């Protein structure tokens, strides 16, 4: 849960839950999808060349063939794709018949599914995760310091130093900024300031 | 005396006296409502304030310098 | 044009009146609106080659309140400005005994004029406006709030109600335009009232450095 | 027919290798916006597979495999050339753009815990370490030992 | 002059010495015209005659896992001071 | 405008290795080709315009 | 989660069986699209014959822009009718749009219809091969599919010519995300250095650090800005008639009363004229409220953000005590009018009995108050909402406990909030408005407020014409170029120094008929004449529109230079006006060649012919817009507007250019903040920042309440002189060492210190 | 980098498949790195005697 996936049309997206074959939308020969991107990121981007794709993949599937889609290929209109999908038995245009899993009942609306190529990006939530508490601390200027396990904190910058005022929260930044960071008490005298 | 400060408590005096009071109940102090069930320092000391009933005065210093001092019962509970 | 130059000097000598009116000093409404076509007649048509004389637009004035004190508004004939024409003028005022007087500089002034003009430092204090910026009547413009001046008293009063040492104040200072078409003077408040959208009238009493 | 023109003298061999060696593993990119095109290049430079065959002698630091890279159902006619059916970068996926319970919501994929358990996508992080024995000091050796 | 002041009335580079005795004569009263205050502040206190060291831990030691101790940088501004000064 | 003499709208040339700007017509004549026609026709090919 | 649940025994998929279309669609618009190829290939010959005419102060090439552009823009749209027209109630793209959750109206267009027009910089995809705009197009084309018009759309896919363009067009985009990024902290992060502590501190005083005044009630309300909600005024808006009509409680219908109110109550309120009086006080004293309220709220706007909203709350007391409006009222009219006074004297921002204390009071609360007498007024409660006693009582008193309330809380940091609240727009704005002569606003604008730097990218005054003037252009236009700068350069035909000995010498014949007039009364020429002289030659067409008299030309070239410069004029009716001008006849009577061609230069240069000279550019636009429009209180009582010419003009220089006949100077105001410090006073400046900011966060259609607006405005503007607060502009300040040891003379400061 | 105007970044025209028009870096080099396309073939050099 949270390592980056992401398909070659632009849309990139980390995961939010898994869940098992039998809990999960399935279709009326058995075919469960192996990832549920959303429907609402495709709008606003437009890519509508991962959907076409989609379809051509089955179509391509279907056939046994890899289907090819050069830019400019002029035999590839959306329409002459989708013609060739319904012979096989699907919808023309992509969507099939899918039951919730949890309870069996046909999701009334068609799911449009297919199969897409999926990219695994490098980047993963172990090489990003960071934590720290009573870490070991460099012994010069007493701040934090990083040891092993990524114990080096997160930083109060001054931007987040002025949300803190903004609230009104005086503790919270007296404990984040001193306590936290560099507690330290020293003998002051009170005739002179210098230290005792 | 003069009370010129408004009878209303500051949306930031709730929170340094609920923080304040909590302090105390936790370090053993005595408490001043019954406490059903209820072994949290906040929710201890936020229950007693909805009955006005918590111990400290306020001193509000004003501009110029002067402490008006208006203490929690007097304070109208805002929530 | 000449008939520019009158039509021109009409204006500058109208809103000095204002001025007055404004500033406390007693005018008659009748001056204040003395048409152009008025002018004309009462000064003639024009400076140049004309019965305008560059001087006589000069005039005289004392507080409504208070006649003892006098403002005289001196439209110096000469274009540029000598000190001693000023000397000449502030003989005039010697033998006036009014302190209070303006001088219409045309166009530019020796420095050491200016400096002059501050050498009689509490002596007939005198100012000068250049008579560009007197076309305009800067305070009937919509960004400019209407100031309003206040005694020496109520100052006393407004301190005490927010017990404000005056060096807290918000500071106005003296050169702006402003001030200086109200004639005021270090240490004064002057009090602005402007319509707000939030509330309705907030009064924002500004004192000066 | 009404040419535009009727002097062209020269005309381009397919139009579609004006795209370089990382716009050519995108098929009908036209079809997409722009900017998502500019995105997924960036993500190609992102997604792991099988880096080069000589993987178990090279050691570098930070280099991760993919356990079954499969080369893409739809294809532009160009991935060939830049080695492709030989080095794939990821695995065609049933997926089925639906909300489902939610937690698909704002660029998040749901995904089947019984695939990913079939292999869908395991990969293996190698990461390379060196010690080097020193003999900087005039008597300090950094000899190799089991302290 | 970068570290020398030279006065001409006759032009000598002017001694520390001797502007720390002309600081010393200096007047408390004419100090506060000056606007220095006398409390916190003199001319004559202005002169270094002691060098104030900074504590081991401005200073400290850095022994790199028992290669050695290497010392702090600044360590060595203050040995070489003492080398010459007591030469 | 300032002033550049009586004489503007002047073709100037800095060069490499020099401290102020250079008039043109000297560069020329220094190159050589001192006649001003010979300049001229250097530059400008047909005095027809 | 019951809608997470209900989209569980639904679902939404979005799909390509959305984004195909029904034939008669997909070829309905191929004919829009074919009328564009054919429309603009009409402009391409109207301008290729010459036929096109010119347009009002555009040029020519800007003119074939103009219109090509309009017949493009409409063909996007009109293709875009038919496409959103088609998709039924099941297509899903449209629920997305019609949910506001994701996708837009145009994107729907660009999937099922036409990409588009593509464009780069604000114009079409630029020619940079010479003459062309990618190879394959023959030179000099303005085809608008070559030009950058991608008509196909993105579910039919691009041919590679316009692929590329598309590209083009999108770069820029990637392009802002960067220059956003960077600026994301760079406003505020200067800002809170000057807005560093302003607290509401225990006497609502907004006040600084050093404990200075910055504004003497938050806001100058009072009312923090969370509990404030925009309610419409009601008394402001409508005629005078109306005004009598909707508010007054007649006393006089009797039947009118009867089926409104209880009987107890109908015959009394015929019965004590001491009730009747009060009503009539009442609507009198509202009849004072909208005098005050034209001339507080001048425009015309009635939403305002005073607090408790009176209107739900009625509603709200209307459910809660159910009350059923079909039926007669039991509140005593007179009830309500002491009842809203007592309101009144209970709600105080300011709480001081002496005078200077009570006048506050009611300057604060004058707008909510007059709104809480003609909202809660008795002719209204008794008629729109006929609230029922037990109820209004709530009423009463929940207006209470919310204005009460929404006092702000003292010790609020006001100043470090009112800094990050204007940031947020700040970088949303765009990069330099270009689009949306050029605005400069975004980031870039919004610094040259922060620091306060004079140069702008397009220092401007707007100028009011008086009055007469507007109505009538012809008034206008001459007006207009009255104030524009005007030289020879602009006006000359041509220039010439050829030699004349003699007057009679006369090289050129045409001269001579005049040159005889001249010679014939040759004043001076006995002195003698320029044996080489200078004539000059002008178009009327550049002079009509000055209307330049050549006299005009001639006195003031004669005013300067002196009599060393002697001239006739040319006949006006010849058409070659000219003006033959030789050095002094005297001076006749260094090389004079020579001297004349420098004097040419100078001459042509600063003739000043008439206007002030930093303004370069009028234009002029009536505005079709109610921004500017004069708005006039009518005589029966009505607020309506009045469309007058207003001429927008490049330069600064309003003491000339107020000074100028016609230029209200009431209403003429600069778009630069320096200029109005110098010539309007302190006071000024801080108005007009605030219309500078809120312009700036209008173009978003932003809103930003005032309280956060007047801080920023108010604490730059504090001292008395403008503050740069950039980290520069603030750099010096009063503070302690370790205060100013922030700041990188930490060594430095101290040891001083 | 930070020349305040960008008129290197935004593509010319001129680069009809001397350059990949897709492939941009976002960040700080955005349009200040480009891919070439697949065809293109940058001179070697050649003596022009
Ligand atoms: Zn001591």
């Amino acid at each position: 849960i949270g390592d980056k996936f992401a398909s070659r049309h632009g849309q990139k997206g980390t995961c939010g839950i898994q869940y098992r074959q039998e809990d999960m939308p399935f279709t009326c020969e058995g075919i469960t999808p192996d990832i549920i991107i959303n429907p609402h990121a495709i709008p606003s981007r437009m890519t509508i060349g991962h959907l076409i794709e989609c379809l051509q993949g089955k179509v391509s599937a279907n056939k046994g063939e890899i289907g090819d889609a050069t830019p400019f290929n002029d035999a590839v209109n959306v329409q002459k794709i989708s013609n060739l999908l319904s012979d096989y038995g699907y919808h023309l245009r992509g969507n099939e018949v899918l039951y919730n899993g949890f309870t069996g009942r046909k999701i009334t609306s068609q799911i449009f599914i297919g199969p897409t190529y999926y990219q695994r990006l490098k980047h993963m939530v172990d090489d990003k995760i960071h934590s720290r508490a009573r870490g070991p601390i460099q012994i010069l200027n007493r701040q934090p310091m990083e040891g092993r396990s990524r114990d080096g904190g997160l930083r109060f910058g001054e931007m987040e130093r002025d949300c803190q005022i903004a609230h009104g929260a005086a503790q919270f930044l007296r404990e984040r900024l001193f306590e936290a960071s560099d507690p330290y008490q020293v003998h002051v005298c009170n005739l002179c300031g210098i230290m005792a | 005396q003069k009370r010129i400060t408004t009878p209303y408590m500051t949306k930031y005096e709730r929170a340094r006296v609920l923080g304040t009071r909590a302090l105390q109940i936790a370090m053993c102090a005595p408490v001043m409502v019954e406490l059903e069930g209820e072994t949290d320092p906040l929710l201890i000391a936020m229950k007693e304030l909805k009955a006005r009933k918590i111990p400290i005065i306020i001193r509000r210093y004003l501009p110029d310098g002067s402490y008006e001092d208006w203490g929690v019962d007097e304070l109208i509970i805002s929530d | 044009d000449d008939e520019e130059e009158t039509y021109r000097l009409w204006k500058i000598r109208k809103t000095i009146m204002q001025l007055c009116h404004d500033r406390g000093y007693l005018v008659t409404q009748d001056e204040l609106d003395q048409t152009l076509e008025e002018f004309k007649a009462q000064f003639g048509d024009k400076p140049s080659e004309g019965r305008p004389r560059r001087t006589d637009l000069t005039v005289l004035v004392a507080h409504n309140d208070d006649p003892t004190d006098q403002m005289f508004v001196f439209f110096p004939e000469e274009p540029k400005v000598g000190i001693k024409t000023i000397k000449v003028y502030c003989q005039r005022m010697q033998e006036e005994n009014i302190t209070r007087a303006l001088i219409v500089v045309q166009q530019g002034m020796t420095p050491s004029a200016k400096q002059s003009l501050v050498d009689m430092a509490p002596k007939y204090i005198l100012e000068q406006f250049l008579q560009q910026e007197l076309l305009i009547n800067i305070t009937e413009h919509e960004l400019v709030p209407e100031h309003v001046v206040m005694t020496k008293e109520e100052v006393t009063e407004l301190l005490a109600r927010y017990k404000l040492r005056e060096n807290q104040l918000p500071r106005i200072q003296a050169g702006d335009p402003v001030a200086r078409y109200f004639g005021i003077k270090r240490g004064q408040v002057v009090k602005i009232i402007r319509p707000s959208e939030t509330a309705g009238r907030y009064i924002t009493y500004r004192l000066v450095q | 027919e009404v040419a535009y023109c009727s002097t062209y003298t020269h005309c381009e061999i397919h139009p579609s290798m004006i795209l370089g060696v990382c716009a050519s593993i995108i098929p009908f990119p036209d079809h997409n916006q722009s900017p998502r095109n500019t995105y997924q290049s960036a993500m190609g430079k992102q997604a792991m597979g099988v880096y080069i065959t000589n993987f178990h002698v090279r050691m570098d630091t930070l280099a991760h495999v993919l356990y079954y890279p499969q080369k893409p159902l739809v294809t532009t006619r160009s991935m060939e050339y830049l080695r492709f059916r030989e080095l794939p970068a990821g695995i065609n996926s049933i997926v089925a753009i639906a909300s489902y319970t939610g937690y698909n919501q704002e660029d998040s994929v749901i995904m089947n815990r019984s695939a990913v358990d079939r292999g869908f996508f395991r990969s293996v992080f190698y990461r390379s370490y060196k010690e080097q024995e020193s003999k900087k000091g005039f008597d300090q050796e950094e000899v190799f030992e089991k302290p | 002059s970068g570290l020398e002041l030279y006065a001409e009335w006759k032009k000598i580079l002017l001694s520390p010495e001797r502007v720390h005795e002309i600081f010393k004569r200096i007047s408390d009263e004419e100090c506060f015209v000056l606007g220095m205050e006398p409390r916190y502040a003199r001319p004559e206190w202005m002169i270094v005659t002691v060098l104030p060291v900074p504590p081991l831990s401005v200073r400290p030691a850095v022994v790199m896992q028992g290669s050695a101790r290497n010392q702090d940088d600044l360590t060595h501004k203050l040995a070489d001071i003492v080398k010459i000064n007591n030469q | 405008g300032a002033k550049k003499s009586a004489i503007g709208q002047r073709i100037v040339a800095t060069l490499p290795y020099i401290k102020q700007e250079v008039p043109i017509i000297i560069v020329f004549r220094a190159l050589g080709f001192v006649s001003d026609r010979d300049i001229l026709e250097h530059i400008i090919y047909d005095f027809e315009d | 989660t019951v809608i997470n649940n209900w989209l569980l025994i639904e679902g939404h998929t979005i799909g390509i069986g959305d984004s195909i279309a029904d034939s008669k669609t997909y070829q309905d618009i191929q004919n829009t699209i074919k009328k564009a190829k054919q429309d603009v290939i009409e402009v391409i010959e109207k301008a290729h014959n010459n036929e096109l005419e010119p347009t009002p102060g555009n040029t020519l090439r800007q003119t074939f822009e103009n219109q090509v552009n309009r017949i493009l823009n409409d063909a996007r749209d009109k293709t875009g009718s038919s496409a959103q027209k088609s998709l039924s109630e099941y297509n899903n793209f449209k629920s997305m749009v019609v949910s506001g959750a994701k996708g837009s109206k145009i994107n729907i267009s660009q999937v099922i219809a036409v990409v588009g027009q593509q464009n780069v910089e604000g114009k079409r995809i630029p020619f940079g091969f010479k003459h062309r705009t990618l190879p394959h197009f023959i030179k000099d084309d303005y085809g608008p599919e070559s030009r950058g018009f991608v008509e196909n759309s993105y579910l039919a896919g691009l041919t590679p010519t316009e692929f590329f363009f598309h590209a083009m067009g999108g770069r820029e985009g990637l392009i802002d995300t960067a220059v956003k990024t960077a600026e994301t902290g760079y406003i505020q992060r200067r800002l809170i250095k000057s807005m560093e502590s302003v607290m509401v501190k225990y006497d609502a005083t907004v006040r600084n650090s050093i404990n200075q005044v910055v504004q003497l009630r938050y806001g100058e309300d009072g009312l923090a800005g969370e509990s404030v909600e925009f309610q419409n005024l009601a008394t402001l808006k409508p005629s005078n008639k109306a005004f009598e009509k909707k508010f007054r409680f007649d006393y006089t219908n009797e039947r009118a009363l009867r089926r409104t109110l209880q009987e107890d109550l109908v015959k009394d309120v015929l019965s004590n004229a001491h009730i009747q009086n009060e009503l009539e006080r009442e609507f009198e004293r509202m009849r004072e409220d909208r005098e005050v309220l034209r001339v507080i709220f001048p425009t015309g706007d009635s939403k305002v953000v005073l607090p408790c909203n009176l209107l739900r709350m009625i509603w709200n007391a209307q459910k809660i005590f159910h009350i059923n409006p079909r039926l007669p009222s039991d509140l005593h009219p007179i009830k309500v009018v002491e009842g809203v006074k007592e309101l009144s004297k209970k709600l105080v921002i300011v709480n001081g009995d002496d005078p200077l204390s009570r006048q506050a009071q009611e300057n604060a609360t004058l707008l909510f108050n007059i709104h809480l007498r003609s909202t809660l007024c008795s002719r209204r409660m008794a008629e729109e909402f006929r609230l029922s006693g037990e109820a209004f009582d709530w009423l009463l008193g929940e207006i209470e406990s919310k204005f009460n309330q929404a006092i702000a809380h003292p010790g609020e940091m006001v100043g470090a909030l009112a800094a990050q609240s204007l940031g947020e727009p700040a970088t949303q704005m765009t990069l330099n408005t270009f689009h949306y002569k050029n605005v400069t606003l975004g980031v870039p604008r919004l610094k040259e407020l922060i620091n306060i730097s004079k140069k702008p990218k397009t220092p401007s005054l707007t100028v009011f014409l008086l009055g007469q003037s507007a109505r009538d252009a012809e008034r206008a236009k001459d007006i207009l170029c009255r104030l524009e700068h005007t030289t020879l350069r602009k006006v000359t035909a041509n220039t010439a120094i050829y030699y004349d000995p003699n007057p009679q010498s006369t090289v050129v014949a045409e001269d001579q008929e005049w040159v005889n007039v001249y010679y014939e009364m040759p004043d001076f020429d006995v002195a003698r004449i320029s044996p080489w002289l200078l004539r000059v030659e002008l178009d009327r067409k550049h002079m009509t529109d000055r209307k330049l008299t050549m006299e005009q030309i001639a006195e003031k070239i004669n005013a300067g230079f002196g009599d060393d410069l002697n001239c006739i004029f040319n006949d006006d009716n010849a058409e070659k006006l000219v003006l033959r001008i030789r050095i002094m006849n005297s001076d006749e009577n260094m090389d004079d060649d020579v001297f004349l061609r420098c004097i040419e230069s100078n001459m042509l240069t600063d003739m000043t012919l008439q206007g002030i000279e930093q303004i370069s550019k009028v234009y002029m636009h009536l505005p079709q817009t109610d921004n500017k429009k004069k708005i006039i209180i009518t005589e029966d009582g009505e607020f309506k507007a009045l469309q007058e010419w207003i001429l927008e003009t490049d330069g600064v220089s309003l003491m000339r250019v107020l000074s100028e006949k016609d230029v209200d100077p009431v209403r003429t105001t600069s778009n630069d903040i320096v200029e109005i410090f110098t010539v309007l006073g302190i006071e000024a400046v801080r108005k007009a920042l605030e219309r500078e900011l809120y312009h700036v966060i209008s173009f978003d259609g932003s809103y930003v309440n005032y309280r956060h607006l007047a801080l920023l405005c108010d604490t730059m503007t504090c001292r008395g002189h403008l503050m740069a607060i950039t980290r520069h502009g603030v750099n010096r300040q009063d503070t302690g060492p370790l205060m100013k040891c922030s700041f990188e003379e930490t060594v430095d400061v101290l040891m001083e210190a | 980098r930070d020349g305040k105007l960008a008129k290197p970044r935004q593509l010319h025209n001129t680069l009809w498949g001397m350059v990949c028009p897709a492939e941009t870096p976002e960040g700080h080099a955005v349009g200040l790195v480009k891919n070439l396309a697949l065809m293109a073939y940058i001179s070697v050099g050649s003596q022009p005697s």
